């Protein structure tokens, strides 16, 4: 009956995914980064009378907040050692030792892309309706972590510890 | 006007308050046009820089 | 056959939303038109150089007509 | 036991007035109380209060300070001066302990 | 799928029973008791309910399976479960 | 083979030795439990189906639980050696641990600023 | 779901329940219907075998042994019907099962769109009230003098009487609202 | 400020001289028009603070707080209107009077230019607040909550009065501008260490600091709705506002004296957040949520960096609107089932779909979803706390995870699952209850578009 | 609600055990207080540590989500054992 | 693919399938959910009540 | 418009199109149709507005702030002269925040346009950032939340002494 709320949420996810991918600074990344996190919660828990949907939705949130620590770790580091969150200014960090920020981004990518250690939440997200599974939890939301590390590739190229991990 | 007069209570308070602040200014003019930063010569028909 | 669907009383949630939007738009739309005609017609003050000798009024230090007008009268 | 009223029962606020707004038990006083909150709350404060805040100019000199920094960054670049000096106060004026 | 109607349920219940071997179709009516008029044992009636769940696509809990002892009782238990009223 | 239980993986009902007990003493336990269960279920239903009800059905079992877990803890608390040690460790244990992490870190930081051995290269906000 | 459980399962109930569980798990391993039919007949051979052993102290020891055998050859992931407990559709529509009493707060302008549904509803609310007194009375008359009680309920023993405590069963929301 | 104060003093005669059928309309209409006038304070086109007289003056720290106070008065009147409908007329007018009196004192408290004037006003707020919790509270425990609230404050506040007198007996004045422009470094002697605690413990209790916070969960769990709204939104921020104001004259002792209190806040906030996971009372879950947010505010003020102050000011305003919105929402259920147990009512989204939207938005503000100003505070406090030391990220990382759990667990428990269908008294949400939530949420959204207004003094 | 319908202090005598059991709707042979280490339990029943996932799913529980019945005593850690959280059900392995 | 065909075509044989540790591990997601989602939330939620709130 | 000295911008060097395929560039078509259907109607709407803004031409000025005595020229305790020295410094300190932003805009604006040659062709902007940062750190770093002129002066005197003690040995 509430089909056109379901349509609206999918639209909101798309917007929070286009915010994430075209962001020019870490803060606007975080709006999409956290926004798809919420939009996943509401769609995985579409059938909110089902107790296993609500547990799978809270489970997605819990793992993605464990990866928020990584994102926030990287954000504080750049605002302190580069005075900026913009990707242009972060580029002049190519000759620093970006272990701490790049560990943060690797943990955020680990949680957001369901990598080993933080992976259960992806098979559990299959509670939601199939259109949700196709859109979010396979072909957009889950590539955010991979997409993140592509943005910061100019830094990870000079770290063998991060590459090897 | 025996059950609607109460609407001058608060509007009167504002007017009385605005006037009470105009006095606080009149009391604190000891440095009017004397600061090292804004002191200037008085224009033709200018009696005070501010009121 | 079409069956009845038991629902919560939605009349009240819908009533609030309508009333909220009525009063927000009651002065918002007049304000918007007001703000839009002020930018279309009066325009924003241009930057100049203080001519030697002239002492600008305090309010002549802001661009927008709405801010210059508020500044001129109340402050 | 002691003399005491029984506990008053669970009333339905919509039973008698189906358009009850939440403010008063009397319908006429009730609607005008809803109307007042929406008018002074949304039409006046939120609309005009938001507008008055959007047109406060040069808020805390956030605008003047930029206009002034551009003037200084120009003047100093053409005249060969440093964009910004290391010392704030001139070393001439500072008599240090000997 | 199409709605379930009381006659369509009744037709599918008997249809499943007529393909059962230990039952003999010629003496199989809706009122046939499974333990008296057909001589089936406990361990069969369990398989009969299992065959109904597959037929209709939903489970009958064991607290209720052990009382469905005639085709009408099965038909009425399915009908009441799926909000079928004519 | 065989299944070894644990608190987070209990024993299945079908593997419970005490679930195939049939001696008459147990069967009478299991019949009084049902009678207590049915007596309450009957009372809940006599309120749920009542047409003159106009409010919800208050739950004494839930009132007792919430009261047992707040207003009734302290009166039923008696200091003992195990409580006092547990509160002392729980109370100041973590607080002392962190004090040395931060104090040690910031002393290494203040040491490295007096000898200039830090790279605050582009840092202008704090 | 409809029938309240007994105080305790009998031996007869504990063996039938196992039989059904053991077949459903077989079907989970076998998948293929021909292969599932073959082993399901072998399974019945193992239950017909000791069908008559009426020792009643080794029948039990034949059940605990067989449950401990089931628990080792479980399917780690048995098939579940979508609407059953643990099923993927289980409780999917519970967010669409509004209680009938929510209509008692409907605005009149809402009730004005279904004048004939809302007229066949005040009849049901009348029928519920007139019947209530006689329902409560019948439940005391059958309150057994010994406290021993069961969750079951009595029917209507008379004419013009609905069975006691019938409103929350008759009016319950549809399984697929 | 006398144009914000005098009209507010007139809501007291207006409360009493109005008709019985006009008291609630009249007062709540003029409260809005008073919070409009307080926007004049925002006309700050320069870097000089507004000094109106020898008594009052507004700063970028005292203006957001002043406005939040004035805007909250009309909100609390509407919140208190349905649970006071059974009281005779003089009790309603006596309740309205105690709420107005708390708005007048609070505005004078933030605009005061001298510490002694701040202290007296900062103590006067106990009277209307003690009367509210005790006279109009609901349970028998309201009597023990009034004592806990009254004497935690007073015990902390006596040393502050002593210390303020010592400051004046030595400096000659308590004016905040003069003490700023003539401040002398303190020696590290054992007497000044005590002067520091004397000047701080009063405000650290009101925050509250972890350890000495048991008054807050007691006060909230038993106050009427408007008691919790003012407590969680303004009275806690008296502590924060005081510490910022008086810590200028306490240097350099804050570089070491603060360690015990940075550690109680950083560790304490984890203890309080984890409590919200196992808290069986909904009004109690929010109150501990407040304790764990104020922990960051305490921690950030103790390190005195431009970012940390900026984050704390934003978090003060953000928490002011958010905690109040949560208390109003929990009250809306409570005014239907008269039970505070969180698990008693479930699946309420089925019958209150719109009120379930406000729940979601309040809950998302509480767990600091970007770009809300709740995150800006948490984020800028983290940035400063990282620079202070790098291992604070360990504790703030944890607290962020726990904050997500108890925020969503709050939403999942009460708004989802199956409906508790025996609750036939779940009436449709009142237009009044929904307006109350829109008034909390709209300003919060507007302040996100213009964060400049709540950056505080440093930025 | 009165003092004797509410939890109390640890039951010292068997006469105050059968009083406590009757309060909580339990059999006297089933009532079992927590051990008296003075950690604040008083006389609240100590019930087996089974999460609500183990309750009969097919029964029509009064509190449907919690899988409880009205009046039944509630485990001390219920909110840790609801179906959204910790599961203690038997595992195949 | 080739390995899959052979393996999936033994399921057509009238020979019963049995549990082994390797398929149990595969079917039960390496037991990572069955452990981590039981032990970890228990210890944390048990601390939330016994240590923080109560003690 | 904007001053091209505050915001330097290398001139654009677009190679002239060299189309050696028979096919039509679909970019160059939707660009024509975009100019006729989007660009042209909009420019009329803007030309209409600027003809109104010409009829009501108004002026505003940048405020001049003469220089007042420094903090160094203030007797201790004289709050009258400390207050003006403190206000001036806060104005100065704020203009320095905006200078830093301008120098950051350039570095960000260069990083984008140089693209794959930023490590080489963005040296001058990275050098001004590295220099104007050292000055900023030498003026304002570690002052704290309650920063003021007197702390700025105390920090400078403590640094002029730590450097004088460099040559007093060397
Ligand atoms: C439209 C709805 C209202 C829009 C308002 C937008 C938000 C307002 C923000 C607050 C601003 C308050 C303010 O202006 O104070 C400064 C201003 C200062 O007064 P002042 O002390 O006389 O002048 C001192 C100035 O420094 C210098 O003043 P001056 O000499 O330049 O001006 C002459 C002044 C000299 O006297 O005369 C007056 O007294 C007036 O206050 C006023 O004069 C009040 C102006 C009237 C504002 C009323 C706003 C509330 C009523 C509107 C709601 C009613 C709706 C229901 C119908
Ligand atoms: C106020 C005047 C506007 C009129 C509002 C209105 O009429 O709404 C009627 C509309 C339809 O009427 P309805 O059938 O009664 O819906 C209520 C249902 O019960 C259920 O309502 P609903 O759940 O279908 O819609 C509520 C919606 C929440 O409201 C929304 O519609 C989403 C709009 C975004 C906020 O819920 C959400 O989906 C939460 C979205 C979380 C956003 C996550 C991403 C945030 C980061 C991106 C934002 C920052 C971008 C910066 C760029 C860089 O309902 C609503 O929009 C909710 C009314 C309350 C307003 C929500 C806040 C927006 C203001
Ligand atoms: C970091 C430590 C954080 C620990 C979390 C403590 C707070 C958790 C509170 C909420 C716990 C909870 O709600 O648990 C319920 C949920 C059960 O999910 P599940 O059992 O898999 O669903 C089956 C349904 N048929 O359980 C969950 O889904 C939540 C998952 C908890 C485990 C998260 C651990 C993070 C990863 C750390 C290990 C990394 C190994 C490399
Ligand atoms: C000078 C300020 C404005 C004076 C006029 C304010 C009073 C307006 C008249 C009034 O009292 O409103 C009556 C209304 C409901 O009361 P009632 O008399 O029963 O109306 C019956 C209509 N069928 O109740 C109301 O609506 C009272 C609303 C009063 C709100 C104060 C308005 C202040 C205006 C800014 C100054
Ligand atoms: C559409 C929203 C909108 O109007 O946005 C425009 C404006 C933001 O523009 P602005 O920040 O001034 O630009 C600076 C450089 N970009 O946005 C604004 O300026 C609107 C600011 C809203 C101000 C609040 C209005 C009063 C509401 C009652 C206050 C209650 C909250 C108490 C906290 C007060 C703290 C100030
Ligand atoms: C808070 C709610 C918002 C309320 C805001 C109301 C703002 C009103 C804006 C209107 C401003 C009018 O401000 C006006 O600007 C015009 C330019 O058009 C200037 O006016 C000047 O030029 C015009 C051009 O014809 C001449 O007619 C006029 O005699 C001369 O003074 C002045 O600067 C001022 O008189
Ligand atoms: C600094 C802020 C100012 C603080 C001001 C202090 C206000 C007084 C607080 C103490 C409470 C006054 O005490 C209050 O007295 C009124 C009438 O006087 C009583 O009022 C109630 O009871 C009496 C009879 O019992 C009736 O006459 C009255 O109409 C009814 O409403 C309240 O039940 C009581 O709570
Ligand atoms: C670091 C500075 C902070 C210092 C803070 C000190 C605050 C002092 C608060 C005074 C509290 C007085 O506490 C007073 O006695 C107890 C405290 O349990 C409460 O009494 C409560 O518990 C006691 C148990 O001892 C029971 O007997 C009583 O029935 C119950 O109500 C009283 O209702 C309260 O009036
Ligand atoms: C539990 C409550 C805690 C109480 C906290 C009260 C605040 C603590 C105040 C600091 C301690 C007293 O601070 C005291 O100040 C006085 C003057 O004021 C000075 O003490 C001295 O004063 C003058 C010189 O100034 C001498 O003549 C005198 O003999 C001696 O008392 C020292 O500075 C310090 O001894």
């Amino acid at each position: 009956p509430n089909i056109n709320r379901f349509i609206k949420y999918l639209t909101l996810f798309l917007i929070t995914m286009l915010i994430l991918t075209s962001a020019n600074n870490m803060f606007q990344l975080f709006i999409g980064w956290e926004g798809v996190g919420i939009m996943s919660f509401l769609l995985i828990g579409w059938w909110y009378g089902r107790t296993d949907a609500n547990t799978a939705a809270l489970q997605a949130i819990l793992y993605n907040r464990i990866g928020d620590i990584g994102f926030i770790l990287a954000m504080v580091w750049f605002s302190l050692n580069m005075n900026s969150w913009e990707l242009q200014q972060i580029m002049f960090s190519n000759n620093n030792d970006n272990l701490i920020p790049l560990m943060g981004l690797l943990i955020a990518a680990t949680g957001k892309s369901a990598q080993f250690g933080l992976h259960p939440w992806l098979p559990s997200a299959m509670e939601g309706p199939t259109p949700v599974s196709a859109l979010l939890h396979s072909s957009t939301m889950v590539v955010a972590g991979i997409f993140l590390l592509v943005r910061f590739h100019p830094l990870t190229t000079n770290n063998n510890f991060i590459l090897t991990t | 006007l025996r059950e609607h007069w109460v609407h001058i209570l608060v509007p009167a308070g504002f007017v009385f308050g605005c006037y009470l602040d105009r006095k606080d200014d009149e009391k604190l003019t000891a440095f009017r046009n004397k600061s090292m930063l804004f002191q200037r010569e008085l224009r033709p028909n200018e009696e005070v820089t501010w009121k | 056959k079409r069956l009845f669907v038991v629902k919560p009383s939605l009349y009240y949630d819908a009533r609030f939303l309508r009333l909220m939007k009525f009063y927000l738009m009651l002065t918002g739309i007049p304000v918007i038109i007001g703000i839009t005609l002020v930018n279309i017609f009066i325009g924003e003050a241009e930057l100049a150089e203080i001519p030697e000798g002239y002492i600008p009024e305090h309010w002549e230090y802001y661009k927008h007509p709405i801010s210059r007008w508020i500044a001129r009268n109340f402050y | 036991q002691w003399q005491e009223d029984p506990e008053p029962e669970d009333e339905n606020v919509y039973a008698k007035n189906p358009d009850f707004h939440g403010y008063d038990s009397d319908p006429v006083v009730d609607v005008w109380n809803m109307r007042a909150v929406f008018f002074f709350g949304f039409s006046i404060v939120l609309v005009f209060g938001t507008t008055f805040v959007a047109y406060v100019p040069d808020y805390r000199m956030q605008e003047w300070a930029r206009r002034e920094a551009e003037r200084l960054v120009k003047y100093r670049e053409v005249n060969g001066l440093p964009i910004m000096e290391s010392n704030y106060f001139d070393p001439s004026k500072i008599q240090l302990p000997e | 799928a199409p709605p379930l109607t009381l006659d369509g349920i009744k037709d599918r219940v008997l249809y499943v029973l007529k393909l059962y071997d230990k039952i003999d179709p010629e003496k199989l009516s809706v009122n046939s008791h499974f333990m008296k008029d057909l001589g089936l044992d406990s361990l069969d009636q369990v398989e009969i309910i299992m065959a109904m769940e597959d037929e209709f696509g939903f489970e009958i809990p064991d607290i209720d399976a052990e009382k469905l002892m005639c085709p009408q009782e099965i038909v009425d238990y399915i009908a009441d479960k799926k909000d079928v009223y004519e | 083979s065989k299944y070894k239980p644990a608190p987070l993986a209990t024993l299945p009902s079908t593997l419970d030795p005490a679930e195939y007990d049939v001696s008459p003493e147990t069967r009478r336990a299991q019949v009084e439990r049902l009678s207590i269960r049915a007596r309450l279920k009957r009372e809940y239903l006599l309120q749920y189906n009542d047409p003159k009800r106009v409010s919800h059905i208050e739950d004494p079992a839930l009132i007792r639980w919430t009261y047992a877990r707040s207003a009734n803890i302290y009166p039923n608390f008696r200091p003992t050696p195990k409580n006092s040690l547990l509160g002392a460790v729980a109370g100041f244990g973590p607080l002392i641990f962190w004090y040395y992490v931060f104090k040690t870190d910031r002393d290494r930081k203040e040491r490295l600023i007096q000898e200039g051995k830090l790279d605050r290269k582009f840092n202008i906000s704090y | 779901a409809f029938c309240a459980p007994p105080a305790y399962l009998t031996h007869q109930q504990k063996v039938l329940r196992l039989y059904k569980r053991a077949l459903r798990h077989l079907e989970s391993w076998c998948i293929h219907r021909d292969k599932y039919r073959y082993f399901a007949c072998l399974m019945r051979a193992r239950f017909e075998e000791h069908k008559n052993e009426k020792d009643m102290m080794r029948a039990t020891q034949l059940l605990r042994e067989a449950e401990e055998e089931f628990w080792q050859n479980q399917h780690p992931q048995p098939y579940i019907f979508p609407d059953s407990p643990g099923g993927t559709s289980f409780e999917r529509y519970e967010c669409y099962k509004v209680p009938e009493w929510c209509l008692d707060y409907w605005h009149p302008s809402e009730k004005a769109m279904y004048p004939d549904y809302f007229s066949k509803r005040e009849q049901w609310k009348k029928l519920r009230m007139e019947s209530w007194d006689r329902e409560v009375k019948q439940l005391q008359e059958e309150t057994s003098p010994d406290g021993i009680m069961t969750e079951a309920l009595p029917p209507a023993r008379r004419e013009g009487d609905l069975p006691p405590l019938w409103w929350h069963i008759v009016t319950r929301p549809r399984e697929r609202p | 400020m006398l144009k914000i104060i005098l009209p507010s003093l007139m809501l007291l005669p207006l409360t009493w001289l109005s008709s019985p059928k006009k008291t609630w309309t009249n007062v709540t209409s003029y409260s809005f028009l008073i919070s409009l006038t307080s926007l004049t304070l925002l006309w700050q086109t320069d870097e000089n603070y507004k000094n109106f007289s020898n008594m009052f003056s507004s700063d970028p720290l005292s203006t957001p707080l002043i406005i939040l106070t004035a805007w909250l008065l009309p909100l609390m009147l509407m919140a208190s209107q349905n649970h006071l409908k059974k009281d005779n007329n003089v009790l309603q007018k006596l309740y309205i009077s105690m709420l107005i009196s708390l708005q007048i004192l609070l505005i004078m408290t933030f605009s005061a230019t001298e510490l002694i004037m701040f202290y007296i006003l900062f103590e006067a707020t106990l009277i209307p607040t003690l009367i509210i919790i005790t006279r109009w509270g609901n349970q028998t425990e309201r009597l023990n909550a009034g004592i806990y609230f009254l004497f935690y404050t007073l015990i902390g506040s006596i040393p502050l009065l002593i210390a303020l007198i010592l400051i004046q007996n030595h400096v000659g004045t308590l004016n905040l501008m003069i003490l700023s422009f003539t401040t002398h470094t303190l020696d590290a002697s054992w007497s000044n260490n005590l002067l520091w605690l004397a000047c701080m413990m009063a405000f650290l209790i009101k925050m509250p600091l972890y350890g000495v916070h048991l008054w807050l969960p007691k006060a909230h769990v038993e106050a009427p709705i408007a008691g919790s709204m003012i407590l969680a939104a303004i009275l806690l921020k008296l502590g924060s506002y005081g510490m910022i104001r008086i810590s200028i004259i306490l240097d350099p002792l804050t570089k070491y004296m603060a360690y015990p209190f940075i550690l109680l806040s950083l560790w304490g906030m984890i203890m309080t957040s984890s409590i919200c996971l196992r808290q069986t009372d909904l009004k109690s879950l929010i109150a501990y949520s407040s304790v764990s947010h104020m922990a960051l505010v305490i921690a950030s003020i103790m390190i005195q960096t431009p970012w940390s102050f900026m984050g704390a000011t934003m978090l003060m305003i953000a928490h002011g609107l958010t905690s109040s919105l949560l208390f109003c929402l929990a009250n809306s259920n409570y005014e239907r089932i008269h039970s505070r147990t969180m698990i008693m009512a479930r699946g309420l989204q089925m019958v209150f779909p719109l009120m379930a939207t406000w729940w979601l938005m309040a809950s998302l503000a509480n767990l600091a979803l970007p770009p809300s100003i709740n995150l800006m505070g948490e984020l800028f406090i983290t940035m400063s706390l990282f620079s202070w030391s790098n291992f604070t990220i360990i504790l703030m990382g944890i607290n962020i995870i726990i904050t997500g759990m108890y925020s969503m667990y709050m939403i999942i428990t009460t708004q989802r699952g199956k409906l508790t269908n025996h609750m036939i008294n779940l009436q449709p949400s009142h237009t009044r209850e929904l307006t109350l939530m829109a008034l909390h949420m709209i300003p919060l959204i507007l302040l996100t578009t213009s964060p400049k207004l709540i950056t505080g003094l440093t930025m | 609600m009165t003092k004797d319908m509410l939890p109390g202090s640890y039951p010292r005598t068997p006469e105050e055990r059968a009083a406590a059991a009757k309060k909580y709707n339990m059999r006297v042979e089933d009532y079992e207080p927590y051990p008296d280490d003075g950690m604040g339990y008083g006389d609240y029943p100590m019930l087996p540590n089974r999460s609500q996932h183990e309750r009969d799913p097919w029964y029509q529980w009064d509190h449907s989500e919690l899988r409880m019945n009205w009046g039944e005593p509630i485990h001390w850690d219920l909110d840790m054992y609801i179906r959204n959280r910790v599961d203690t059900s038997p595992t195949p392995v | 693919f080739l390995i899959a065909l052979e393996l999936n075509n033994l399921t057509m044989k009238l020979s019963m399938n049995k549990a082994n540790p390797y398929s149990s591990f595969s079917t039960l997601l390496g037991f990572f959910p069955s452990i981590i989602h039981r032990i970890t939330p228990m210890k944390s939620l048990n601390l939330s009540l016994k240590t923080s709130l109560t003690l | 418009s904007w001053d091209k000295d505050v915001y330097p911008e290398p001139p654009s060097r677009t190679p002239a199109p060299s189309p050696q395929t028979s096919l039509p560039n679909p970019i160059t078509y939707l660009t024509k149709a975009y100019d006729l259907v989007v660009d042209w109607p909009v420019t009329l709407v803007r030309e209409f507005i600027e003809r109104q803004h010409a009829k009501n031409r108004t002026y505003y000025y940048h405020r001049q702030y003469r220089r007042v005595p420094d903090i160094t020229e203030c007797k201790e305790g004289d709050v009258l002269c400390i207050y003006e020295a403190e206000m001036q410094w806060r104005r100065d300190f704020k203009v320095d925040q905006e200078i830093m932003n301008i120098i950051q805009e350039r570095l960000k604006a260069c990083q984008q346009r140089e693209g794959e040659n930023y490590q080489q062709n963005c040296a001058k902007e990275l050098e001004q950032f590295t220099k104007v940062t050292k000055a900023y750190q030498d003026r304002y770093l570690d002052l704290g939340a309650y920063y003021s002129a007197r702390k700025c002066l105390a920090k400078q005197k403590q640094r002029m002494l730590e450097e004088r003690k460099a040559a007093r040995q060397e």
